[PDB]
RNA sequence: GUCCGAACCCACUUCAGUUGAAAAUGGAGGGGAUGAGUUGUGGAUAGGGGUGAAAGGCCAAUCAAACACCGUGAUAGCUGG
RNA sequence: CAAGGGUUCCAGGGUCAAGUUUGUCUGCCCUGGGUGAGUCGGGUCCUAAGGCGAGGCCGACAGGCGUAGUCGAUGGGUAACCAGUUGAUAUUCUGGUACCGGCUUGUCACCGCAAGCUGCGGAGGGACGCAGUGAGGUAGCUCAUCCCCGGUGAUGGUUGUCCGGGGCUAAGUGUGUGGACUGUCUGGUAGGUAAAUCCGCUGGGCGUGAAGGUUGAGGCAUGAUGGGGAGCCCAUGGUUGUGGGUGAGUGAGUGAUCCUGUACUGUCGAGAAAAGCUUCGUGAGCGAGGUGGCGGGUCCGCCCGUACCCUAAACCGACACUGGUGGAUAGGUAGAGUAUACCGAGGCGAUCGAGUGAAUCGUGGUGAAGGAACUCGGCAAAAUGCCCCCGUAACUUUGGGAUAAGGGGGACCUGAGCUGUCGUGCACCCGUGCGGUGUGGUGGCGGUGAGGGGCGCAGAGUCCAGGGGGAAACGACUGUUUACCAAAAACACAGGUCCGUGCGAAGUCGUAAGACGAUGUAUACGGACUGACUCCUGCCCGGUGCUGGAA
RNA sequence: GUAGCGAAAUUCCUUGUCGGGUAAGUUCCGACCUGCACGAAUGGAGUAACGAUUUCCCUACUGUCUCCACCAUGAACUCGGUGAAAUUGCAUUACGAGUAAAGAUGCUCGUUACGCGCAGCAGGACGGAAAGACCCCGGGACCUUUACUAUAGUUUGGUAUU
């Protein structure tokens, strides 16, 4: 959930952080943690090729489980439900019935102790995964893989969820939790039941520095900025950007999608509009 | 105050040393262009 | 990213300096001082490029396009000789 | 000390130059000399950021990137201390006493598809945030009628506790007090690149309700019959050192920024890597029936640095420049304090002077009566200032506003009782031979003190140390910015909205490969504008742009 | 052009008008609307708290002032030592009224003035320092755009790969 912090300082005043109650264990698996340097969004030419990037807290990467069909057959207790800096999801660290331990993004629901499993003949479970053609219609799924094999990529973020509408033919239809609708390889994998700590969306971070200690760099608006530096940039006391809004680089707002690649497995377009 | 010059041994190596100059052709066009002009110090 | 206040960092006012002690400081006060803090060492980004909590700021004591060399004895209906 | 400098260090000779003056002097000149490490700081070990990069991929050429690797401290790992000595060196030399790795040797014990060694990896471990309080200690400091070594005072007193000084010793080893850690015995096993008897995950039996075992803040013992430590000696030699003459080592108070301690508690923002190390096998070779272990002895232990300056006259500033320069140590009294005042350890008197009541400029000081009449403006200055106690408004987002405002007390003498701690001592649990425990002690030291009293113009008596209140505009706020005329109402900001993006994402750097985004996946990411919060955010799609459509 | 706001950081006229504050108020705070030329995310109107921001007032307080005086100091000043600087066509370099490239130490007519120093003050030498930074003319630079001509990029179709 949330715990809301009292006005006693400006910049505490509005915010609020989450309690952490999900959590059963306040430390990482030793075994599981590399180093994750942080890049300041440079590039391997070392230009900033993402702006907005850099400095806070040092974290170190937690290696999640993507895949989960390695251990297809092989149950798992949910050993642990922790924090994970790197994401804005929990993860669940599990014992497998073999001396295995492993991470996964921690479905919504589950807990300490219960016993996740993967494969085409798993129970429909949140947390157990299983290859689409066995997922039932209808069924609320994350870490859906695009590509048979090549591991979760859609649904993962906290809170996300992926509906499972159609599989006709080779294709199984999902709606992705931008809305759009979707067509992936039946035998693509995905884990039953939607992302926990779906609650966290409602932070209120209430401070600049609380930011600024989560990675990001001040935001410098282009329309305060000189012409040279912005298309926005330039004019005499406050203006608008003199033109229609665009990019730094200069590119006019608009569709930036690719119109010819995997576009024949699209089904609608995300349709966020208003 | 502070002064632009602030020195570094190993820093000075690293930038103006021999192997730093030996390593791109520029640098090696540099050497040579100091020895044909007869520097005694062909690089730092 | 609480309060008062040394170190530390800053540079608001004033006086002095302004062929200075100093090519930006000194005296007296002044702001921050557990934080978006400050600092050491090493490293990365390079000139139509970098970086910029954005002042066209900064990039080796003069940056609306650094410095060095070269084209080069540039050109100048202008000034001087 | 580090960085940086590079012989400036020491001794002797010198006074052209240099030194903002003089100079017999010098960080200057000349000559000679001076830096000693198995343990200190680096290398021989390890990796981070980052660099380079066999092949390789990419690119007309030049080149870009990157795999296997290989470098790279600002980090990890790693065995020594005290005393003494020189004109110049010292965890380096010498003395004393240790430790580590080799080689070799003596002795005891043990192995044998089946020793071992070396490679190779597995696992364990190394291994990690920030904030805060408390407890047990020690360093240090203070005091002393106690112990030592002195003193008996130029001027009234000063032979009793009156005055001055001192009251010391390391690493290592042993011990094991606080504290901390820890069930035990077997079985199985989709995992750990090859394997595992070492790990991980699991099944049983037994199990104190802790008891042992393991560990190790300090203490004690040892190291240490040593080392260090004052004034008395025929004498020394007269700004000198020699041989004897070293005397003491107790107790209490106070108390850390250190130790236990990566402890404990809280907490979100969730806090390097690799090797050494322990153990496990064997995807490799070596290797003999020879090795590997435990106490004892001999020899071997490499390279670089080591002088000197270093909050500076030696470094960065052209200077022997009121500037800048990272880290460690940092005592006493007053004090909350690392502020400030005066002092200690120690170091300095500053690198032109001597005078003289000129105007004037700078820097401080005081001021009658008035009190902002000054002036663009209360600019500058003055006042206020500390602790304890009382008390405190509009308004408010209920946190604030607030040190609001406005008051009282403070130091000195004496001082009843109350307390912290120790104490010879009483009895007692004693597992005693425990390095203990609870009662319990006239007292010492320290803290605190109701009351009573003294003196002065004045008791936060010096230094130090808010003036306050009312109202409006702007920005919510803490922050950021024109190094060197603008610190702001400008930027940022948390919050808000819109647009893009289904992941080889969009976007961005690049010719490309690639890379960032991100080891992220629409509660995400990128762009745009707005800028806490409250109440709101109207009408217009004709123009331009964007999106969709295609007769 | 709505809510709201309005002589406002926006109001030219303008010190608008009225009201408050002062003995006296072009500023200030509250109103009016006649908005030269407010206005709703280039956000509108508010807002506790915050501010070395801007503005007005009260109090305290004072050498800010009426109106300055005095004291001590580092320079100044004298003596000894050491010893620069910018500047410089020249020199035995007065004033007055004139005159002249229209602002004279230097020319005219007059007036005054013994030679040389020391400490001072700043009216002049159109004083020194910087080949005016304003203006114009020539050149350049960077910036902008529905200026021109191009181009990276993005995009269309053909064709090769097929
Ligand atoms: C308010 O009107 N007053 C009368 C003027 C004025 C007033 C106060 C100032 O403080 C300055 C100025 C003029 C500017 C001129 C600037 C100019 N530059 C911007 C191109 C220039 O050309 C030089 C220069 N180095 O030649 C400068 O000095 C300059 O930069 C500068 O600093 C200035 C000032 O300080
Ligand atoms: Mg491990
Ligand atoms: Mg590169
Ligand atoms: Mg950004
Ligand atoms: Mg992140
Ligand atoms: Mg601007
Ligand atoms: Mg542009
Ligand atoms: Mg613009
Ligand atoms: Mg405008
Ligand atoms: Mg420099
Ligand atoms: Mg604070
Ligand atoms: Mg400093
Ligand atoms: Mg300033
Ligand atoms: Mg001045
Ligand atoms: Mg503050
Ligand atoms: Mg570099
Ligand atoms: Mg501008
Ligand atoms: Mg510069
Ligand atoms: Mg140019
Ligand atoms: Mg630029
Ligand atoms: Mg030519
Ligand atoms: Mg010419
Ligand atoms: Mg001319
Ligand atoms: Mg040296
Ligand atoms: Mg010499
Ligand atoms: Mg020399
Ligand atoms: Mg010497
Ligand atoms: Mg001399
Ligand atoms: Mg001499
Ligand atoms: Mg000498
Ligand atoms: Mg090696
Ligand atoms: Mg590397
Ligand atoms: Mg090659
Ligand atoms: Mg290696
Ligand atoms: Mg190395
Ligand atoms: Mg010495
Ligand atoms: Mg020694
Ligand atoms: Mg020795
Ligand atoms: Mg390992
Ligand atoms: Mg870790
Ligand atoms: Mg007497
Ligand atoms: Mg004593
Ligand atoms: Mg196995
Ligand atoms: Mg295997
Ligand atoms: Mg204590
Ligand atoms: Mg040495
Ligand atoms: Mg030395
Ligand atoms: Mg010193
Ligand atoms: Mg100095
Ligand atoms: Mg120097
Ligand atoms: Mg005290
Ligand atoms: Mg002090
Ligand atoms: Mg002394
Ligand atoms: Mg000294
Ligand atoms: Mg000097
Ligand atoms: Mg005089
Ligand atoms: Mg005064
Ligand atoms: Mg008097
Ligand atoms: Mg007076
Ligand atoms: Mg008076
Ligand atoms: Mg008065
Ligand atoms: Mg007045
Ligand atoms: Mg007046
Ligand atoms: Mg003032
Ligand atoms: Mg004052
Ligand atoms: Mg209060
Ligand atoms: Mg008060
Ligand atoms: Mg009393
Ligand atoms: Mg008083
Ligand atoms: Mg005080
Ligand atoms: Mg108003
Ligand atoms: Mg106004
Ligand atoms: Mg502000
Ligand atoms: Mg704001
Ligand atoms: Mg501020
Ligand atoms: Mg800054
Ligand atoms: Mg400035
Ligand atoms: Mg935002
Ligand atoms: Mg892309
Ligand atoms: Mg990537
Ligand atoms: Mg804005
Ligand atoms: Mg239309
Ligand atoms: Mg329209
Ligand atoms: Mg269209
Ligand atoms: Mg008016
Ligand atoms: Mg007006
Ligand atoms: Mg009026
Ligand atoms: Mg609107
Ligand atoms: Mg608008
Ligand atoms: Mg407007
Ligand atoms: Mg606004
Ligand atoms: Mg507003
Ligand atoms: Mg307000
Ligand atoms: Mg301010
Ligand atoms: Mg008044
Ligand atoms: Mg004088
Ligand atoms: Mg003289
Ligand atoms: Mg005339
Ligand atoms: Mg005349
Ligand atoms: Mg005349
Ligand atoms: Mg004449
Ligand atoms: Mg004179
Ligand atoms: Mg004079
Ligand atoms: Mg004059
Ligand atoms: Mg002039
Ligand atoms: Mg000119
Ligand atoms: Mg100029
Ligand atoms: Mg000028
Ligand atoms: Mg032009
Ligand atoms: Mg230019
Ligand atoms: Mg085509
Ligand atoms: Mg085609």
């Amino acid at each position: 959930g949330i715990r809301k912090y009292k006005p006693t300082t400006p910049g505490r005043r509005g915010s609020s952080v989450s309690d952490f109650v999900e959590l059963t264990r306040s430390t990482p698996e030793k075994s599981l943690l590399v180093a994750k340097p942080k890049t300041g969004g440079r590039n391997n030419t070392g230009r900033i090729t993402t702006r907005h990037i850099g400095g806070g807290h040092k974290q170190a990467y937690r290696i999640i489980d993507f895949k989960r069909y390695d251990k297809d057959g092989v149950p798992a207790k949910v050993a642990h439900i922790e924090y994970d800096p790197n994401r804005t999801a929990r993860i669940a660290l599990l014992h497998y019935a073999d001396g295995e331990k492993r991470y996964i993004i921690a479905p919504d629901g589950v807990g300490q102790g219960t016993v996740v499993v993967s494969g085409p003949e798993a129970d429909i479970k949140p947390g157990n995964n299983l290859p689409l053609r066995n997922i039932p219609v209808g069924t609320t799924v994350h870490a859906v893989e695009l590509r048979p094999g090549g591991g979760a990529k859609m649904g993962r973020s906290a809170g996300a969820s992926v509906q499972l509408v159609a599989r006709e033919g080779k294709y199984a239809t999902v709606r992705l939790p931008s809305g759009e609708m979707r067509m992936v390889d039946i035998r693509c994998r995905a884990t039953i039941g939607e992302v926990g700590n779906a609650e966290q969306i409602n932070i209120n971070w209430g401070k600049a520095g609380r930011n600024r200690w989560k990675g990001i760099r001040p935001t410098v608006r282009g329309v305060v900025m000189n012409p040279i530096d912005h298309p926005h940039g330039g004019g005499e006391g406050r203006t608008s950007g003199g033109r229609h809004p665009v990019s730094p680089w200069g590119k006019p707002e608009g569709r930036t999608r690719n119109k010819k690649k995997a576009s024949s497995r699209l089904i609608v377009r995300r349709r966020k509009s208003g | 105050m502070k002064r632009t010059f602030q020195p570094s041994n190993r820093r000075r190596a690293r930038n103006h040393g021999f192997r730093s100059r030996m390593s791109t052709r520029a640098g090696r066009s540099i050497l040579a262009a100091r020895r044909r002009k007869g520097r005694v110090n062909l690089s730092a």
